[PDB]
RNA sequence: AUCGCUUCUCGGCCUGGCUAAGAUCAAGUGUAGUAUCUGUUCUUAUCAGUUUAAUAUCUGAUGUCCUCUCGAGGAC
């Protein structure tokens, strides 16, 4: 699982704020947080493709305790 | 390929990135100080 | 007639400075010796790019200008925009009518406000280093967002005072496997404001 | 205002004095500016002596005024570069 | 006398905007093109 | 009495005696 | 200046973009 | 209650005189240089020569012995 699907947040903790939290705790190589063609907004529930599978597990364990945009962030292995 | 440098034993640095061969691991962090 | 990248790594003290094509030069040892100093600059990569230097943006639009703070404090933009909009609402008949019969008052605020904006309110800008190379990017990589350090939004929305809610998890994991050189102050490395580590 | 062709002499300036016509009067001989004309122009050769006597060291009119280097060119000291009188080639 | 495609699109847009009877108004838009030339090129 | 809106523009049979005369002209 | 996002095509004149209507080939390429 | 018809209702639903069309009109360079659309684009096979920072560019040939009527078989 190279990507950690990080969610449990809001639009304030977007893909870029998830990249900032990746620069804090465990880094994300890419972000897969796409949106619809009518909305076009990052909900923050996206697959942060981390540096490795161990980096995605570190996002799933250590970085999945933030109160990201008021809600508790939860990342899972993807 | 990062697992490739893990098998090399050199850390994932710019000097390990500059080499594409297996023999570049002899100039690792445990070569000079 | 030339040595490989491993032989250049053995010969030179900076194996990362040995490029892929710089060993194909006539004097690669002299090129590496010139590039090994701390006051050297790289070649801009348009020699390797088919796309020309700052030509292939082609699908974006940008804001034109942001005035400095002393110019905005004098405020030439407001009556300049008012004069431009009045000229736009003018007809061309009114344009040469005002040409043959002009009127007073272009701006005419004062002189020492602009004088103090140029001299007393003058602020020195953030000039970059001697070795900065500008390219198609070179204005966006400002994160070096320190590793092991959170953000101001993460400090504000998660209620972290200047104590993150993932600080115990970060201290229990120790150094993360993504960034083993990251320092996390307050939980792992016993840090002001947003940047709570290095 | 310059051309890629028409080099002048690239020969070291001597006692023959430069001379400007009216059609391009007041400009610098190098950068064609008008700011602080400081240094007299010497044209190194028979560029003054002989057939081109009292003539323009630029385009070719009847030379009436002393050609001057400007202070912007003498900041980098381009006055020692030589003859600026155009020889057509 | 020549007829560029830009001039043809300008003439078509000026006809669809200004109707068919207005021709000096169209010839004001079309540079170096008289109203008779515009009418002949259209019809 | 439905009135369509007015749209402003500002804001064929030919006799065969022609053919008979032309054929007689050719002859 | 004028930009054609369906082609990524620059236009100095508006008639260049008006004639740029190949355009449909790169539009169908970007539709895929 | 239902349905039909009738009207009203509030919200997105089409929507400017005459006179001779009132009348009249409207002008460009040489210098080089560059950009933009637009016109053409680029897969058969490896090899070396040439070429280049390298690709591209770039000159040549693109499974073999035999039998069977570009196909198939046999000690290879
Ligand atoms: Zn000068
Ligand atoms: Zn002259
Ligand atoms: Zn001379």
């Amino acid at each position: 699982d190279a990507t950690v699907y990080v969610g449990g947040l809001d639009e304030k903790v977007s893909e870029p704020l998830l990249w900032e939290l990746f620069l804090q705790a465990g880094p994300v190589v890419n972000t897969h947080m796409p949106k619809d063609r009518v909305t076009g907004q990052h909900q923050g529930y996206g697959f942060v493709e981390f540096l490795s599978e161990e980096d995605a597990d570190y996002a799933i364990k250590i970085m999945n305790m933030i109160k990201l945009y008021g809600k508790p962030i939860r990342v899972n292995k993807a | 390929h990062a697992h490739g440098m893990r098998c090399l034993g050199i850390p994932n640095t710019a000097h390990f990135a500059n080499v594409t061969q297996i023999e570049d691991a002899v100039s690792l962090w445990a070569k000079l100080k | 007639n030339r040595f490989t990248v491993a032989e250049l790594k053995q010969l030179v003290a900076r194996p990362d400075v040995v490029e892929m094509h710089d060993v194909t030069a006539q004097d690669p040892k002299l090129l590496v010796h010139l590039k090994a100093t701390r006051n050297s600059v790289p070649v801009p990569r348009h020699w390797c790019f088919k796309r020309k230097y700052l030509q292939g943006k082609r699908g974006i639009e940008k804001p034109p200008f942001e005035l400095p703070d002393f110019i905005k404090r004098t405020g030439i933009q407001e009556m300049r925009e008012a004069l431009q909009e009045k000229e736009e609402q003018k007809t061309m008949k009114s344009k040469m009518r005002e040409k043959v019969r002009p009127k007073m008052g272009k701006i005419d605020i004062d002189y020492q406000k602009l004088h103090d904006a140029f001299f007393k309110w003058q602020t020195k800008p953030k000039l970059t280093i001697h070795g900065d190379l500008y390219y198609e990017g070179k204005e966006f990589e400002t994160r070096l967002k320190k590793p092991g350090d959170l953000s101001d939004e993460l400090r504000i929305s998660l209620g972290m005072p200047v104590p993150p809610p993932w600080l115990i998890a970060m201290q229990r994991y120790g150094p993360p496997p993504s960034y083993p050189n990251l320092k996390i102050p307050g939980l792992n490395s016993p840090l002001y404001g947003d940047v709570f580590g290095t | 205002k310059h051309h890629p062709d028409l080099i002048f002499c690239r020969k070291q300036a001597g006692v023959a004095i430069g001379r400007l016509c009216e059609k391009c009067d007041g400009k610098c001989v190098i950068c064609d500016s008008y700011v602080r004309p400081c240094t007299l122009v010497r044209i190194c050769d028979e560029c003054n002596y002989g057939s081109y006597q009292g003539r323009c060291v630029i385009c070719g009119g009847p030379g009436v005024s002393d050609a001057y280097y400007c202070k912007e060119c003498t900041i980098q000291e381009k006055d020692r570069d030589g003859c600026p009188k155009i020889v057509n080639l | 006398g020549v007829w560029r495609n830009t001039e043809d699109e300008i003439l078509k847009a000026a006809v669809m905007k200004y109707g068919k009877n207005q021709w000096s108004r169209i010839a004001s838009l079309l540079h170096r093109k008289s109203a008779k030339q515009c009418k002949a090129r259209w019809y | 009495w439905k009135i369509p809106p007015c749209i402003s523009n500002w804001k064929v049979h030919i006799n065969e005696n022609f053919a008979k005369l032309a054929e007689a002209l050719y002859i | 200046s004028y930009e054609c996002k369906l082609c990524l095509t620059l236009h100095n004149n508006e008639g260049s973009y008006l004639a740029h209507t190949k355009h449909q080939t790169n539009l169908a390429r970007r539709a895929a």
